[PDB]
């Protein structure tokens, strides 16, 4: 099956492999606490 | 996209672009799901008025690019398409409903710091996530910059959506975007197409695919929204379309 798809899926090699943060990313988070 | 900023190399490496042949030109944008596997809007390759109704061997997909106007020597990848799959029900008669379709890459693409799969999903994070008020990303090109643009944009509360536009909206949509009193702070157009409305979980820390922009009304147009295929709703079809293969 395909399922939840990679183990890898979403975590980006350059940022959260890296625990590295994008430069607008904080902005999306904060959208949840609001 | 309007008044996004540069992508940062690496930001979004499940980015797809869609070709054309003949002209080599941009089509659509579409995201990696897989090694082997792009997802897509369906209105992208098939739209009958139009006399739109591109075939496997009509298209070609590059995938890890920051830019649109140089080659990226040992970054980007090509693929040609095996099989194209438009959902059964995709409605372009009425309203675009069910704008998705599914890409099968002829041979799969190595994974690098540039280009990995975004993660399609499950109900409880659908529930968790998409909601009005919460942000997600589009990402897309300059509709003038060369580089992948990047919008962050919030989901709109579903009686406003309704009211922004006249095409009847399912419960297979959603809608983003700021309200027109915010003013100019971002948009997704018309011209990102096809490409993925990316959320990240504060639970996991992964980047989700919640939306494929399916139509704009802003922009180069005067309405307010953008309109993006709602891919919890559909994710059934996509692990069947997988698993059958």
């Amino acid at each position: 099956t395909f399922g939840s798809g990679e183990a890898d899926c979403g975590l980006r090699p350059l940022f959260e492999k890296k625990s590295l943060e994008d430069k607008t990313e904080r902005e999306l988070l904060e959208s949840y606490i609001d | 996209t309007v008044e996004g900023s540069d992508a940062e190399i690496g930001m979004s490496p499940w980015q797809v672009m869609l070709f054309r042949k003949s002209p080599q030109e941009l089509l659509c944008g579409a995201s990696l799901i897989s090694d082997r596997w792009v997802l897509t809007a369906a209105h992208c390759l098939l739209y009958p008025p139009w006399d739109k109704n591109f075939t496997e061997n009509d298209l070609l997909v590059r995938i890890g690019k920051h830019s649109r106007t140089r080659y990226e020597r040992n970054i980007e990848k090509i693929s040609m398409l095996e099989k194209i799959y438009i959902h059964p029900r995709y409605n372009w008669r009425e309203n675009l409903d069910r704008d998705i379709a599914l890409m099968k890459l002829k041979k799969p693409v190595a994974f690098s710091d540039y280009i990995h799969p975004v993660c399609l999903p499950d109900r409880e994070t659908a529930a968790s996530l998409l909601q009005a008020g919460y942000k997600g990303r589009v990402t897309g090109w300059g509709n003038q910059p060369s580089v992948l643009q990047v919008v962050n944009l919030p989901i709109v509360e579903r009686p406003v959506c309704k009211d922004s536009t006249r095409i009847r909206i399912t419960d297979n949509m959603f809608c983003a975007g700021y309200k027109p009193d915010e003013g100019k702070r971002g948009d997704a157009c018309e011209g990102d197409s096809g490409g993925p409305f990316v959320m990240k979980s504060p639970f996991n820390n992964r980047w989700y695919q919640m939306g494929i922009v399916s139509w704009g009304e802003g922009c180069d147009r005067d309405g307010k929204y953008g309109f993006y295929t709602h891919v919890f709703r559909l994710k059934k079809w996509i692990q069947k379309v997988i698993d059958q293969f």
